[PDB]
């Protein structure tokens, strides 16, 4: 590489190169304590 | 052949370079970025005499939406070329101006206050000069920057020009917040709190980066007012309403006293007319000022669940519904105790009373647990009062689902608010929340507006930016910085309602959060579902904490404790971390880094300057100055949209190019057990109640709904670590 590396200069040129649920259950959340 | 019009209002032939010139500048020490890019995006359409100012705007907003995750550096690049901008239309030129020059000149505009110049010397302004930094005007962030040029510096609504520079503002913002300190540290603390809130160690509220210097000593974010079941109540707080709400301040509603529908008055003279008659004309009191009778002004309603009319306020928000009980232009916050929950989950009923009917089992609520246990099962009981049965399991799910239609239906744990909180909940318990719901102080119903015995519950907010201090320890200097800031500004300010400056003097409470919170994880490597940081947050807010009270409990000393402070349980030897929530000891061990011992034996002495210090609150418009992650909120997005007030502006995370992998943005989290796991463990050192808000994704549930058995799961898995308030409900849309 005879030039230093760089960021692109023109990244433009890349352009143009290409229903809610209602459900409950009492026994499943019995199971959990307060 | 065209020519151009500079801002002087010299004209000259257009000139290709001096734009080249510019972005060539800003673009200085940047990568990834083109400045060719910036030109065409611009198609900056030239036209004979055009104003040289308006080209510059025009570029601005263009390196603006370059700002992408690719090429990030570009919310730096606009972020100077606004800046640029700034210091045009307020010194003419990019070379500030005296600091003395320029508040002279300002004052005799009537721009700040002319107090600056009977507390301070001329002598004095330039020795505070050299603390300023000018340069520190590139540290900030397109977001930022946007922020501050649209509200938070001190310009002309009516032209549009501006006066001061971003600098000029922390300068002087700490200044008068110190004007009243001794000769001997004033100008000390000027400069470290100047190099605290401009170096983005501190984040301080809008009205309060905006107004400091300014004559309007009018700072108050939001009034949490407390209505009586009285006609000259209901007045007294419609018009405390229109009061703040001119000044543009949050209010917290609560209405919950007001007797139900259909209740006798005075014996029988006359039945109630119900609540939502009442809860419209306060609606009016908080759009009074608002524009076209549509947004500004933001308050929401508290009252309780096992209220009779619960079932006609929870559809409040609802469309479906003709005006006649509607109101969709309020918040609501539904209280919820033990006892409410645990119908709930043995599926059993809920008997819907009402306020008058039922005496002290409304103050049992909030104040005493077990009274109300007994008192409500009592009145159920009693066939001579006026009830109604409802099952837990149909209310719970008309609220939850009010809450995911709307998503402003807030929750409120009353029994935790009174169970942990400084508050003794005998003589000033919390029956409240301000609008974001972060604030728990104590409130009392006014006969009239300027009724003494009321008390208006008002608050002084701040934030610590988790992602500026290297250790917890840096957090030492920073709250005894900070609360003597704000302590400072409760006597700078004013009130326009006497119940309003009761409460202020008398407890002196404040409020200070922290932001930057997804960072803080991202650094030290650690997320929220899983839950790999819960003892970090431990250790963290520990410290959060103790500096605070630690700070509050130095200025006692120096200026003694709040008047009222015997109400409060630090009085009587008691800490945080005796009534938190004990469910928090199987989801963290992270062991006291701190010897509270010590504090418990110096507070049980001097007491604390202030009732409340430690609040977390949700903070878009001041985290952005810092680029920082909105309140404890997780970023939505590696580079999140905020519109405001006129156009999206592209804010990128903070460190994004070395913590791409970190950050777990909150759609991509598998649930809220995580989130809000982490909610109860700060709440263990937050003397108020932090705005956890919830989220759900349709797209990770089956049937592309949200099922209701979840909404209630986290519900209670908040509850159970004593998460305080639920804030927002986002859905992923
Ligand atoms: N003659 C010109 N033709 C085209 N663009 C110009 C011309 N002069 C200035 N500009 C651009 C450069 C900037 O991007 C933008 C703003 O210029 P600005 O520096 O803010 O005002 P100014 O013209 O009074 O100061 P200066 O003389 O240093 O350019 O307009
Ligand atoms: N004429 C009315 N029409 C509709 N609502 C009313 C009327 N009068 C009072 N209310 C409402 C307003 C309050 O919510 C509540 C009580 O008002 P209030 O003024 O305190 O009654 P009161 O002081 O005359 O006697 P009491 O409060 O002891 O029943 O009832
Ligand atoms: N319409 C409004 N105008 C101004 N402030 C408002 C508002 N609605 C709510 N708020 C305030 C009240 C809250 O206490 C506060 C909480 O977050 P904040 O971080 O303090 O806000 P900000 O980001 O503006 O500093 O915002
Ligand atoms: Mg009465």
């Amino acid at each position: 590489l005879p030039f230093q590396t760089r960021s692109n200069p023109i990244p433009w040129i890349n352009t143009w190169l290409v229903q809610i649920d209602s459900e409950v259950d009492t026994d499943d959340l019995s199971n959990f304590q307060l | 052949n065209l020519l151009v019009t500079k801002r002087d209002g010299s004209t000259e032939r257009i000139n290709l370079d001096k734009i080249h010139r510019v972005l060539d500048w800003a673009a200085e020490g940047l990568h990834n970025v083109s400045i060719s890019q910036v030109e065409l995006r611009s198609h900056i359409q030239f036209y004979d005499g055009i104003k040289t100012s308006d080209i510059h705007e025009t570029i601005i907003k263009a390196a603006a939406d370059l700002i992408s995750r690719d090429a990030p550096d570009y919310q730096y690049l606009a972020a100077r070329l606004a800046i640029f901008h700034l210091r045009k239309k307020a010194y003419g030129q990019f070379e500030p101006p005296a600091l003395y020059d320029h508040v002279v000149k300002m004052v005799e505009m009537g721009k700040y206050d002319n107090h600056l110049l009977e507390d301070y010397t001329e002598e004095e302004f330039k020795q505070m000069d050299t603390f300023i930094d000018h340069d520190r005007d590139m540290t900030f962030s397109y977001a930022a920057v946007k922020q501050l040029e649209g509200k938070y510096l001190v310009q002309n609504r009516v032209t549009g020009e501006i006066y001061e520079s971003a600098q000029f503002l922390y300068i002087l913002v700490a200044a008068c917040l110190f004007s009243n300190y001794p000769r001997e540290t004033r100008l000390q603390y000027v400069k470290r709190f100047y190099d605290a809130v401009s170096t983005f160690k501190i984040s301080l509220p809008t009205p309060i980066m905006s107004g400091v210097r300014t004559p309007t000593r009018q700072f108050s974010s939001c009034v949490l007012i407390e209505c009586g079941d009285s006609l000259d109540s209901i007045n007294a707080t419609s018009s405390a309403i229109v009061k703040y709400v001119s000044q543009r301040a949050g209010i917290g509603i609560n209405a919950g006293r007001i007797r139900a529908l259909g209740s006798p008055i005075r014996g029988g003279e006359a039945f109630h007319t119900g609540c939502i008659p009442f809860y419209k004309h306060f609606q009016t009191a908080v759009k009074s000022c608002s524009q076209g009778g549509v947004r500004g002004g933001a308050a929401t309603l508290f009252y309780p669940m096992w209220h009779l009319e619960v079932e006609s306020l929870l559809v409040l928000k609802n469309n479906r519904g003709v005006e006649g009980n509607r109101v969709r232009h309020m918040d609501y916050g539904v209280q919820i105790n033990k006892l409410m929950y645990t119908r709930l989950l043995k599926g059993e009923d809920i008997t819907l009373f009402s306020p008058s009917d039922v005496p002290g089992l409304y103050d049992a609520f909030f104040a005493d647990q077990e009274e109300f246990e007994r008192l409500y099962t009592k009145y159920e009981k009693d066939d001579s009062i006026r009830k109604q049965r409802v099952k837990a399991v149909e209310l719970f799910s008309l609220m939850m689902q009010e809450r995911a239609s709307t998503g402003r239906i807030y929750i409120q744990n009353v029994d935790h608010c009174n169970t942990h909180s400084p508050f003794d909940p005998a003589i000033a318990p919390v029956r409240q929340s301000n609008l974001c719901l972060e604030i728990a102080l104590p409130t009392k119903p006014l006969n009239d507006v300027n009724d003494e015995n009321g008390e208006i519950a008002l608050c002084t907010l701040s934030a610590f930016n988790l992602g500026a201090i290297n250790n917890l320890d840096e957090l030492e200097e920073l709250a005894i910085l900070a609360v003597r800031a704000l302590d400072a500004l409760l006597d700078y300010q004013d009130y326009p309602i006497p119940a309003a400056k009761r409460g202020a003097m008398g407890r002196r409470t404040l409020g200070i959060g922290v932001i930057n919170f997804a960072y803080y994880l991202a650094k030290h490597g650690k997320r929220y579902s899983d839950g790999s940081a819960n003892n970090l947050t431990h250790k963290t807010f520990e410290a959060i904490q103790y500096y605070l009270l630690k700070a509050s409990n130095e200025l006692a000393k120096e200026q003694g404790a709040c008047p009222w402070f015997n109400e409060t349980t630090y009085a009587k030897g008691i800490l945080p971390i005796d009534t938190y929530k004990k469910d928090l000891d199987t989801i963290a061990n992270e062991p006291l880094h701190y010897d509270w011992e010590a504090l418990r034996e110096s507070i049980k002495t001097h007491g604390l300057r202030n009732s409340t210090l430690s609040a977390l609150m949700p903070s878009e418009t001041s985290s952005q100055i810092s680029n920082a992650t909105n309140g404890i909120e997780p970023p939505r997005g590696y580079v999140s949209i905020k519109a405001s007030k006129d156009g999206i502006l592209r804010q990128v995370v903070p460190d994004y190019e070395h913590l791409h992998d970190a950050y777990e943005l909150l759609w991509e989290m598998p649930g809220n057990d995580g989130y809000l796991q982490l909610v109860g463990i700060m709440q263990k050192f937050i003397d108020q109640s932090i705005s956890a808000n919830t989220n759900y994704d349709p797209s990770r549930f089956p049937s592309g709904k949200v099922p209701m058995q979840q909404l209630l799961k986290d519900l209670l898995t908040a509850y159970k670590f004593g998460v305080k308030t639920l804030y927002y409900q986002n859905t992923r849309d």
